[PDB]
């Protein structure tokens, strides 16, 4: 019999299980409250070769419309002015988290003990490795070929000089990767993917296809394509540990601080993105948050994790009734610190204003209003010496941020929630703007000690620490953030220092 | 529909119109290339580095580091995210090291696809052609299905010992290339598999479950001591690199080589087995791959470091002195291989050129890198014991 | 001169630095400095900015005199001390386990890191604690973890609570 | 500019409200699969199928053809473009071959693509991890330069017998599968100098010239009648059926499986040469791939034509016998190789054995397709007499 | 010396030329007037494997345009 014969990847998989073998030290170097059974398996069958195969498939595609047809069609440019700017921030705030995910399924990976389960993390980690090169592609795209080049070029040390980057760090870089294994999976896998991630990618493609982006639909559709995979894994980490005693002892718990983690950032931050940087509008984010964390994750999701103990987030009407007016909070405050970004901001347009009213009655009535002032007053133009930050000095409007989730909030004017928790210890002032996380600090104070930039920044004048981190554009004197997202009449950093703008620590006004 | 609901800002009329409207002149910025800033290694920025440098988030208290700042959340206990302890090993810039090889996500899948599908269209012609039909029974049914077999175990152990440095690396250029080094192990094991898979399907009674192999593993006496090398360089060692170098550096390129190069590659041929140098030249395509990545690290990057050159070699002296001796173990416990095989099959002197080529490839490409006084003689004498 | 990633205060320290050239004294140094600079209950917050950063190069310091004066089995044994770090490891273990409550393990646990992080202790050993010590932190303080309300919580603490602020 | 000056009706504004406009509601036919009216091989119908049956345009004078009426424009005398008088096999129907790899242009290029970086890979990694240390000096020196280099030249010719089919073929699928049967040839001979190239660099004093292996096969003993077999199945042989069918179910069937299989793949292991048998391996999967291709025009379709099977087998049978004779002359001749050997290298019993293994898997595969009465052991007989 | 070397299609090109032997009916089987000089030589120096490979990047930016971008 001489019958043209091979092998494919599920007869090979069929004996991976037995790869693994016994011996004293055979255990996680990582600390865990938790105990994966080592005889966990793992949905996909595959295998390095094949694994390698399936995504060199994707890759080709993906470039060849990228290289050939898109670049044809001068798709990095015909892209609105808004957008170009939003994706800077989506692009690489979502690379970081992709970065980490490296790490966090490593740790994953080290923390499994049937071989099934490490592959399954394994497969991950690779599929990460490719995410971090793709939303890095995405942002090389359009440095090199769109209408603004500045961030998208220079984002992994622009970003550092602005306060939404702190928070992005806690739900995706260190969210990820510091804590028990399963904690880490919980934010990134059970959450932070299957919540948010997930239905984001997505909803982020309709948006920049509503704004003429073709690029990142190309490049984002394709990264979507992997997610199942890391679904399947956060799923049977659940599964992995269900047996375990502990499990019913603090499965529960690290979810709802997981949960809680990663909607504090996303809830005002993607909402803003979507809502802020852009032209066309898709969908109204309370519409799309209700249908994510409520419909989606909270009832389905979670739902089929039940015969596993797991049980929906105590915080999640918390959650919600802190949502409405969070996205539009915030953006109140990132304008009024734009000359702090990596990336060009507009105020809304007549269209949008009557948008944004139609979708939240009363958004007029205190966003509208506070937008037309700081317009009338000069904002957009660099000769008024007005940036809106003094405006919030003026009407005595302190902005904190957080010690937890470093999410920046302004009780003093939200429309949102508007508690605020000021502590001392041991020479030091804390700010928390929810009890969830004044319970994780008060509870693990030596696991958050990240400094804010007004700590960081305090008594240093505004132009210094822009030029100190990099922020200007090639002629060394533009900035690259803006005020407005027109061709004329940009910001230099002269039009900074004359404003003569000095950070000070507002926590320091209890004393 | 046949034009569908949704309209695309790219192709609508109107909303193009808006967007074209909307747009500047030109560029706002006439720098066009991301991560320019970038210090490139060769002669212009290269895709890989662009894509890569700087994608980790490290603040300047790591060396090489961007950002400011504490890290926001931590372990209970207090220990970063990423932290300078968790490796002996010091450096002015952990983001210096550059794959020659230049492998970032997409070249590196790509690469083994075309293996993949090679490897496929190899394995039926060899069963199309009956090459089987020329390869010695008893080779196959002992030393390929038992002992090539066993090895098995040896890869997905250094595999697995890769797992910890997936986490703590401390820059993504290092971080790519340890998953790539660790992967393309995973990949050698399951190949080891996949042939015995195949000898099952076109040899009536070969049996691929692992229990034969895996039983001369555990507890077999020729992989004795390779096993317990494995087991600690993958679950006693918590250092990152220490890990990577030991395993890259010394043991796997000393008994790993001498096992792959010098004993299967070299006696499968002349027992009629094509099918199994062919996956080996896999593995060892794969191995001078990872070398030369393993060699800008820990030399060009940290044996040379223009601050810790000292520091580092004494501490890589160190872990090649404390795992040279249970690789030399492992080496021996293996040598007693060969008086299982069949009689004239290979001669005490072969052995030692063998055995010479493996240790002189080593002190040139890795001994001699970081001044460790290495005695070849003393080394093989050491080994040869084992017959 | 003031700054971010280079000021007047770093500079300070590592022409300090440069004056240690004795393991003994280097070491010693480190191990007063993350007494004073470092964790929830830091002596001070004066260096809160450049801490971080101070703390790297000295560690650099100490670990470069460490590797000429100790030998190889000491180097990856011993503490830069001359404490047996397999000792000090299962001691520290010993009372974490011992350990009546979260309060307790905590301090065990904090003071571990302060006292032992290489370039004092080999890393593989104290990667080693950090993975047994944890569990045992954790294991204490996620059980009923919302049990105790906040009120009760911040007492327990022993923060000064300076507002509180709530419309709900 | 930004912009550019060029507008596009898929993106310009204006143009494409233009375009948008003149559209019809919905597709002005629902049958969007192009080829639905050819005859699936398979289930349904494939890419390869739809991208290449009926490209040629045929006639029906030319069995299958469906177009109509004389060609355009001729040969000086009246010779039609294309036409039945060309090849003595008769069908009822040019166009039902069917490669059983569906190999189109894209796929083809695709896998020899692969093929060619893995094997600088390859080549690469052998020459940094020094293997070549272990090859035997005289395998190397002799039989790999002289004698596997002039196996180059075999398949070579047998490379160049495709030119005149690949102008004759009287269909599309038959043209596609015996143009890439040919390249597949240039590619090995090709592989068998690249070979030489490498050791040439690896190997100081390795002349990479072709002077000496050509003038083994021009002039040599060995390769004689393996030369006189080339150069009649390439030259003297107008038929473009005659000569796919005999070069590849006849002549390449056995002397080249014999050569690459039982000669150099079976020995250069047993020298410490892995490098050739990396290279042979390409050729083997090549042939075998070939085979398939084979198997299923001159079997599959005409062999066993609902109308011209008797007649088809007779002609193939005719040509078998045609071309045996100078093909067991080439075996008899390369049995001179083996008293080149150094001792010991093999022995009369391995070398019948090997014969017989190539013979069987003829018979097997080829000749009893047709009904040919072959007799292994009188084939090798005649074949062992070359021993020397 | 194991320094990490190849064969590329120039390499192998250059003695191309070479391939071709004589014999009494080595001649074109198509009639014609004219007569195609023996040591002609050509442009580019490919050889089957790089005329693949260069033909295969093609296809990929090619039909991963249609059948993405231009699809969506
Ligand atoms: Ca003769
Ligand atoms: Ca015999
Ligand atoms: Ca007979
Ligand atoms: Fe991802
Ligand atoms: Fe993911």
């Amino acid at each position: 019999n001489r019958a043209p014969t091979s092998v494919n990847a599920q007869e090979v998989h069929r004996w991976l299980q037995s790869f693994n073998w016994d011996f004293k030290n055979n255990r996680t170097k990582y600390a865990t409250k938790y105990k994966m059974a080592n005889e966990t398996k793992e949905q996909f069958k595959l295998i390095a070769k094949e694994y390698a195969r399936m995504e060199a498939v994707k890759d080709e595609r993906q470039f060849g419309s990228l290289q050939d047809a898109l670049t044809r069609l001068n798709a990095g440019v015909r892209v609105h002015p808004k957008w170009n700017e939003t994706m800077k921030v989506v692009s690489n705030f979502l690379e970081v988290g992709e970065y980490n995910a490296i790490a966090a399924t490593g740790m994953l990976w080290d923390s499994a003990q049937a071989a099934e389960q490490k592959n399954g993390y394994l497969a991950q980690v690779l599929d990460e490795i490719r995410h971090t090169h793709q939303c890095a592609y995405v942002n090389y795209y359009f440095a090199k070929n769109g209408q603004d080049p500045a961030g998208h070029n220079d984002a992994r040390r622009t970003r550092t000089i602005g306060p939404l980057w702190k928070g992005m760090k806690r739900v995706f870089s260190d969210g990820f990767i510091s804590g028990d294994a399963v904690e880490c999976s919980l934010n990134l896998q059970l959450v932070g993917e299957a919540c948010f991630t997930n239905p984001l990618i997505v909803a982020v493609t309709e948006w920049a296809a509503a704004n003429g982006d073709e690029i990142t639909p190309t490049v984002f559709l394709s990264i979507e394509t992997d997610e199942l995979r890391h679904m399947a894994n956060g799923y049977q980490t659940v599964v992995s540990i269900a047996n375990d005693p502990a499990s019913a002892k603090y499965l529960n718990t690290d979810l709802n601080n997981a949960f809680w983690t990663q909607q504090k950032y996303f809830t005002p931050v993607l909402g803003m993105l979507f809502e802020y940087g852009s032209k066309f509008k898709v969908e109204p984010w309370v519409k799309t948050w209700d249908r994510w964390v409520y419909e989606d994750w909270g009832g389905i999701w979670i739902g089929r994790l039940g015969k596993y103990g797991v049980e929906s987030p105590r915080s999640l009407k918390d959650a919600k009734q802190d949502a409405y007016w969070a996205h539009h909070d915030l953006y109140l405050l990132a304008y009024a610190l734009w000359p702090t970004g990596f990336f060009r901001l507009a105020l809304p347009d007549q269209e949008e204003m009557e948008w944004f009213e139609a979708n939240y009655p009363g958004w007029y009535d205190h966003y509208g209003k506070i937008y037309e002032e700081w317009r009338a007053r000069g904002c957009e133009d660099p000769s008024s010496g007005f940036i809106p930050l003094m405006w919030f000095i003026e009407n005595n409007h302190p902005i904190y941020i957080d010690r937890v989730s470093q999410v920046p909030f302004c009780p003093s004017l939200a429309k949102g929630a508007s508690t605020l928790r000021v502590h001392e210890y041991n020479g030091e002032m804390h700010t928390f703007s929810d009890q969830w996380g004044e319970r994780m600090w008060l509870a693990e104070p030596e696991r958050y000690e990240c400094q804010n930039i007004f700590e960081q920044y305090e008594g240093r004048e505004l132009s210094e620490v822009i030029a100190e981190l990099h922020g200007l554009r090639s002629d060394g004197k533009t900035l690259i953030a803006q005020p407005h997202v027109r061709g004329d009449k940009l910001w230099t950093l002269d039009d900074i220092k004359r404003l003569n703008c000095v950070f000070k620590n507002p926590v320091k006004a209890f004393n | 529909s046949m034009l569908g609901e949704r309209r695309r800002g790219l192709t609508d009329p109107e909303m193009a119109a808006v967007i074209l409207k909307a747009l500047p002149e030109a560029p706002l910025d006439g720098n066009n290339k991301m991560g320019y800033f970038v210090t490139p290694r060769w002669k212009r920025l290269t895709e890989y580095e662009a894509l890569t440098v700087y994608a980790q988030p490290n603040a300047d208290w790591i060396a090489g580091g961007l950002d400011w700042g504490d890290w926001t959340q931590k372990f209970h206990g207090g220990r970063p995210s990423w932290g300078n302890e968790t490796t002996e090993l010091r450096t002015v810039d952990w983001f210096k090291h550059r794959d020659p090889l230049r492998r970032w996500h997409a070249p590196y899948v790509k690469d083994k696809a075309e293996e993949w599908r090679y490897t496929d269209r190899f394995l039926q012609g060899y069963s199309a052609d009956g090459q089987i039909r020329a390869m010695n029974p008893t080779w196959r049914d002992e030393f390929i299905n038992r002992y090539w077999g066993a090895f098995l175990f040896n890869e997905y152990g250094l595999f697995n010992a890769h797992s910890q440095g997936a986490r703590e690396a401390l820059s993504d250029v290092t971080r790519v290339s340890l998953a790539f080094w660790g992967f393309d192990k995973i990949d050698i094991a399951q190949m080891i598999q996949l042939e015995r898979g195949f000898l099952a399907k076109i040899v009536p009674g070969f049996d691929e479950s692992t229990a034969v192999p895996k039983a001369e593993w555990t507890n077999g006496e020729v992989y004795k001591s390779a096993r317990l090398a494995v087991e600690g360089l993958w679950q006693e060692v918590f250092d990152w690199n220490e890990s990577a170098f030991s395993v890259h550096a010394v043991y796997d390129a000393l008994f790993g080589q001498f096992v792959r190069r010098e004993f299967f590659q070299r006696l499968a041929p002349r027992f009629g087995d094509n099918l199994t140098p062919f996956f080996i030249n896999q593995a060892q395509t794969y191995f001078q791959i990872a070398k030369q990545g393993v060699q800008d690290l820990y030399y060009n990057c940290l044996g040379d470091d223009p601050e810790f050159s000292d520091y580092n070699r004494t501490v890589m002296r160190n872990w090649t002195g404390k795992w040279l001796e249970p690789t030399i173990a492992a080496l021996r416990d293996f040598m007693g291989l060969f008086a299982k095989l069949p009689a004239g099959t290979t001669d005490k002197e072969e052995i030692t050129a063998s055995l010479y080529r493996v240790v002189d490839d080593w002190i040139e490409d890795y001994a001699s890198r970081i001044d460790f006084k290495a005695d070849r003689d003393q080394i093989v004498k050491a080994v040869l014991a084992g017959l | 001169k003031l700054g971010i990633h280079s000021n007047d205060t770093r500079d300070a320290w590592v022409n300090k630095i440069a004056q240690l050239n004795t393991l003994e004294k280097a070491a010693e140094m480190l191990k007063q400095f993350r007494m004073d600079h470092t964790t929830p209950f830091r002596n001070s917050y004066e260096l809160d900015n450049d801490y971080l950063w101070i703390e790297a190069k000295l560690e650099e310091k100490v670990a470069v005199l460490k590797a000429r004066a100790f030998n190889e089995v000491d180097f990856r044994h011993k503490t830069a001390f001359g404490e047996d770090a397999k000792s000090v490891l299962d001691g520290t273990v010993a009372k974490m386990n011992a350990a009546k409550d979260k309060w307790e393990a905590e301090k065990i646990h904090i003071g571990f890191r302060q006292a032992y992080k290489p370039p004092i202790m080999p890393v593989n050993y104290f990667l080693d604690g950090e993975r047994q010590l944890g569990t045992r932190l954790m294991e204490l303080r996620n059980l009923n973890y919302y049990d105790t309300p906040l009120e009760e919580l911040r007492k327990q603490r022993g923060v000064r609570v300076v507002h509180l602020q709530s419309p709900h």
